[PDB]
């Protein structure tokens, strides 16, 4: 089984998805981002996407982009992200960390998963790396027990989306009107994995019309501009997300 | 087919350069691009439309000079120019646009995007689409465009648009990040004209094979004006594209040196440079794998040169292979040496060379003095320097 | 192989007639330089030398032959007429003017001369003669007016670094008429040493013969690419008319063709009833400046009128005394091209092909246009494209709006 | 048949010493200015009046003549205003020939122009810009109306062309320039018997001493056009002095 198994099977039995936040480490501090992600926890998030900030990140709508350019700005650096890991592990979250590539290979990519499944991670999602390029990226995945978020679009051909499914485990990431469900159907038709949809969700109505369709609902433009305005924000954002998944 | 990377663009096997670091959302497109090439890349009328082009269109074949005067600086050795400053455009740029140009619509495409620095690539790519009646979105960084006006009105003039960038360091790198995005929402109905060999399959390989033409004209024309094969051939390396199409026939001519010569900006030992394979190290960037200037976590680090082409902190996957491989040397050249070479190649010779181009030519200065009297060197020179008059002007202060 | 000299001058220089066009119109001070010239030129035009060293230069280093393109999206504007644009925009340089230079420095060289000064309009053939002269060790004085060096800074920088040497001429109209005068007067005084290379088909005997022979390669190679490309000879070949190096070097191998039309275009400015153009044939009248009898515009006393023109290099009140040869023969038309003409044909020519032309050729190209309307669908124009509009950018940008305020 | 400005030299010859040659643009600072010009020189002694036709282009003129022929063609003049000066003069009791460019004089008419400066008196025409390889008109005209041709011969000139320019002079031929000039009139009187006159940038009585010693005319066009600028009683001054120069006895 997968590591994330277990936690869309409690939220399959309580008829509700997943509800997967993202941020980024080091925004606006390191210190005051941890703060932040230790209150997604608090606030009702199952799965913590833990973000490396990264120098030109092409995949990264516009708000998201200026946070991990304020990070940087800040000095953030890549053992900060499994120092962030750690915390919410403790706080007792659960975490996958999201980068780009070049950080991992830079770090090593088996160093790098050996200490991300050392504090507490539970996957990797990998938005510029396709399985034709993982191939030391499976062998770090099986052998330190690391689940693997691929990415699939609405362009994907027939061919890649089933071999890229086949090659996920844990959750398939569905990034993009009817596109998103559409995307989903596909995964679906082919795979039993679970499906995360994130197409820049905003308020509790949103979150409710993914979890009608997908396993997790995805959401990180929109905490990120909530930790902007404050803390409490977060959490009431937060908070308004939790209860649209249960609908 | 010899020195081509395997069907997952890796050169080299277990070593990996190239490969595709992009996301699953571009590989359908990519997919498409790769197999369309694989198709007109034997298709003879499109060999027979490219030729054409070239031949008619652009200039070709561009002649190689033997610039007498300029061996008295180089240890008196014999200095070859392949005078590609003499192209349409007045660079070596206009080969790839020429052929990706005519590839999108082959494909269908209706619509080019392409990224630039300064605005030769750009000018480049909206030449080839005024002329094959396409339409064309040039992405030149905010730095860039607000200190080339008149760049920026040649690609207007030739009916093209410029969207200048503002996120990132609003350069090059960050022109090709956006031109990266669109590209992303576009693939429909867009073709990405990519300016260097880089980038991902199979852009290393048919940006390479497009440049080749370079090279295979050289290698006839040296020998016969000069009766045999060179002792080497040097050109200068940013992305990588003239270099490697200059290199590419003589690789396997085992008397041939092969240098690339890269900007050294103040000085490696200075930060403020773009020497990717003096001072760079491998990593995953602009969907190959290859060398970059980095720091210790990954992240690019911003490169500095007075030559606008030679500031990129990337280079191709290829020269990365072929730098393993001990094929090719690359060496750092500063930006005095450079301009020194720039001043000097107009004294004598009443050539004015991109400052690029004059990076080559300091490099052969030096190669000219090591391999002695007699030998014989051929330099790419890859393009005109019309554009980098005022910068010369003021650097030797002819301005006032 | 030297080519035959079936339309040359006699040998006073002078065009149909004893009395007819060119001629030397110079002070005696100059005679002794002008025979000198006249003999060397005489003597190396007929050497397989010369010419081995010339053709070495014209191939290896200028690039030549330039192709000739055929503008298949141009037909639209141009009556479906097909449109054959001779590239010498893609010589080094980016001229014709180069065909020029070349030649007249390997002359300099051959006579032991070891300074030559040359005039320029805007800046063009000032760089090009610091080119020749930077590439044969030549020392360089390019004389200029001094509006233009004040207008044209890149250009005096160009020439600096080529290692040329430029002087401003602040007397008369300071322009390019009043530069030519400027290094006539270098010249009487200095003519033991320097040669004057001068950069147009007119002045005093040998020059517009000389120039002409220097730029018949043009006409040369498009007589045989253009058969090469169509199966048949043109139905017309036009330039733009300057001083006219460029037409005549383009005309003169189509001379003996019957059938081939022969047009070159003069720049109008405003419009040629409005006194601001330079239109020579059309508003002009015979007369002698700078050393030949040709056409030029003066007024009713004898003096020269200043010329305008949105092109730097169709600004001049004369015109060589070859092409007013061929005016009156009959052999060639001349007709009037305005500033709107021009570069409503310099964006077309941009749009459609990609080819940023020398406001000087678009209006080469405008004429081109309306005479595949006059001659239909099928026609066959051969067009000089005599230089490419990096140059003219800023000017052209300025013309659309592109740059604003 | 002898020349109109023959007895002109015979005359000086006799009396032991040079023609003094004086040089005015026409219509500097205006034309009626410039008319009283010219008469006061023939009132101070000049024995052949210069009147030069402003020319927009005047390849051969120094910087003194050519800013004020500049400011004569600003001024509106014409060329028929050489016409009148050459009547003026010639009523004043003076002595003019015509120095011109070429241009004005084909745009006036060959034939035409030197009929009407014949009947304003002029005695002669100084081309320097007209070489006599260019001069068949020219030789006509001058011929039908009893018109003397002052052609330049220079240092630079060939012993062939220097021969053939004396041979197709009448009245005098212009010698236009260290030691140049001396060794410019012998060359010229080793062929023919016809008179020379020197134009050296004459600026002081000195000056036109030491050319009066061989030559047969003494020329002064820059330092006059000076000394009107200043005015005209500096004017009649320095042609006094350049009167006395010439005189050597
Ligand atoms: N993910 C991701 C990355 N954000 C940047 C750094 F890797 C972005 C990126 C991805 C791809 C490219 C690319 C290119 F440069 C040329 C061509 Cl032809 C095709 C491409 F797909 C460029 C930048
Ligand atoms: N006298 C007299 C005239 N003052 C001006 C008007 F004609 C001056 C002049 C004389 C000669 C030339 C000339 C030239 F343009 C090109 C060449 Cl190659 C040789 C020349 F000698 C130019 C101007």
């Amino acid at each position: 089984a997968s590591r994330l198994g277990p936690v869309f099977d409690s939220c399959r039995a309580n008829n509700r998805a997943a509800l997967i936040g993202y941020l980024p480490t080091g925004y606006p501090d390191v210190p005051a981002s941890v703060a932040a992600m230790t209150a997604l926890v608090e606030s009702g998030c199952d799965i913590i996407e833990v973000g490396v900030p990264y120098s030109d990140p092409g995949m990264d709508g516009p708000t998201i982009a200026r946070a991990t350019e304020a990070a940087l700005r800040g000095g953030v650096r890549v053992r900060d992200t499994l120092a962030a890991v750690e915390a919410i592990s403790i706080a007792g979250g659960r975490a996958v960390v999201m980068t780009y590539w070049n950080p991992v290979l830079r770090y090593g990519v088996d160093a790098f998963a050996r200490d991300l499944a050392a504090a507490g991670g539970l996957g990797l999602i990998t938005p510029d790396l396709i399985p034709d390029e993982a191939q030391q990226w499976l062998a770090a995945s099986e052998e330190h027990r690391l689940d693997r978020i691929f990415l699939v679009a609405p362009s994907s051909t027939p061919e890649r989306l089933a071999a890229t499914v086949e090659a996920s485990r844990g959750f398939v990431y569905a990034a993009s009107s009817q596109a998103a469900p559409e995307l989903v159907g596909r995964v679906k038709a082919v795979s039993d994995i679970p499906v995360g949809v994130g197409l820049g969700v905003r308020s509790r109505a949103q979150a409710a019309q993914i979890a009608q369709y997908a396993d997790g609902v995805i959401v990180g433009s929109a905490l990120v501009t909530a930790l902007t305005e404050g803390l409490p924000r977060l959490r009431a954002l937060t908070g308004e997300l939790a209860a649209g998944v249960r609908l | 087919t010899s020195h081509d990377p395997d069907s997952g663009g890796h050169f080299g096997g277990p070593s990996g350069w190239g490969g595709r670091y992009v996301p699953e959302a571009l590989m359908a497109v990519i997919e498409e691009v790769t197999a369309a090439y694989q198709k007109e890349r034997v298709s003879q009328d499109f060999l027979d439309d490219l030729d054409r082009l070239q031949a008619n269109y652009a200039g070709r074949p561009s002649p190689l000079y033997e610039a007498t005067r300029l061996s008295q600086h180089a240890g008196s050795a014999r200095i070859f120019l392949k005078r590609e400053d003499l192209n349409h455009t007045g660079s070596h740029k206009i080969n790839n646009v020429l052929g990706q140009a005519l590839l999108a619509r082959r494909m269908g495409k209706t619509r080019v995007i392409a990224e630039t620095g300064a605005g030769q690539h750009g000018v480049a790519t909206a030449t080839a689409c005024a002329l094959l009646g396409l339409d064309c979105v040039i992405y030149m960084g905010g730095i860039d465009t607000a200190r080339q006006a008149l760049n920026v009105a040649r690609m207007r003039l030739l009916g093209a648009e410029v969207v200048a960038v503002q996120t990132g360091s609003k350069t090059l790198k960050d022109a090709i990040n956006e031109a990266f995005r669109d590209w992303v929402a576009n693939a429909d109905n867009t073709y990405y004209c990519f300016g260097t060999a880089a980038g991902p399959h199979p852009f290393p390989t048919m940006v390479r094979d497009f440049q080749r033409i370079i090279g295979m004209e050289a290698r006839v024309q040296i020998q016969g004006q000069a009766g045999r094969l060179p002792d080497a051939v040097v050109a200068c390396v940013g992305g990588g594209s003239n270099a490697i199409g200059i290199f590419h026939a003589f690789l396997d001519d085992p008397g041939v040196r092969l240098v690339g010569f890269e900007a050294a900006g103040d000085g490696v030992e200075t930060g403020r440079h773009a020497a990717t394979f003096t001072a760079g190290s491998p990593g995953a960037f602009h969907g190959s794998f290859s060398y970059l200037l980095q720091d210790e976590d990954g992240q690019t680090i911003e490169s500095h040169s007075i030559s606008a082409g030679l500031d990129y902190p990337g280079v191709g996957p290829e020269h990365a292979w072929l730098k393993e491989a001990g094929r090719v040397d690359y060496r750092p050249i500063t930006d005095s040496e450079a301009m020194d070479a720039f001043g000097l190649l107009c004294r004598m010779e009443g050539i004015i060379p991109a400052i690029e181009s004059a990076h080559a030519v300091a490099g052969a200065l030096k190669l000219g003095v090591e391999l002695g009297r007699g030998a014989v060197i051929v330099v790419n020179l890859s393009g005109r320097g019309d554009k980098d008059v005022e910068t010369a002007a003021k650097w030797f202060g002819l301005l006032g």
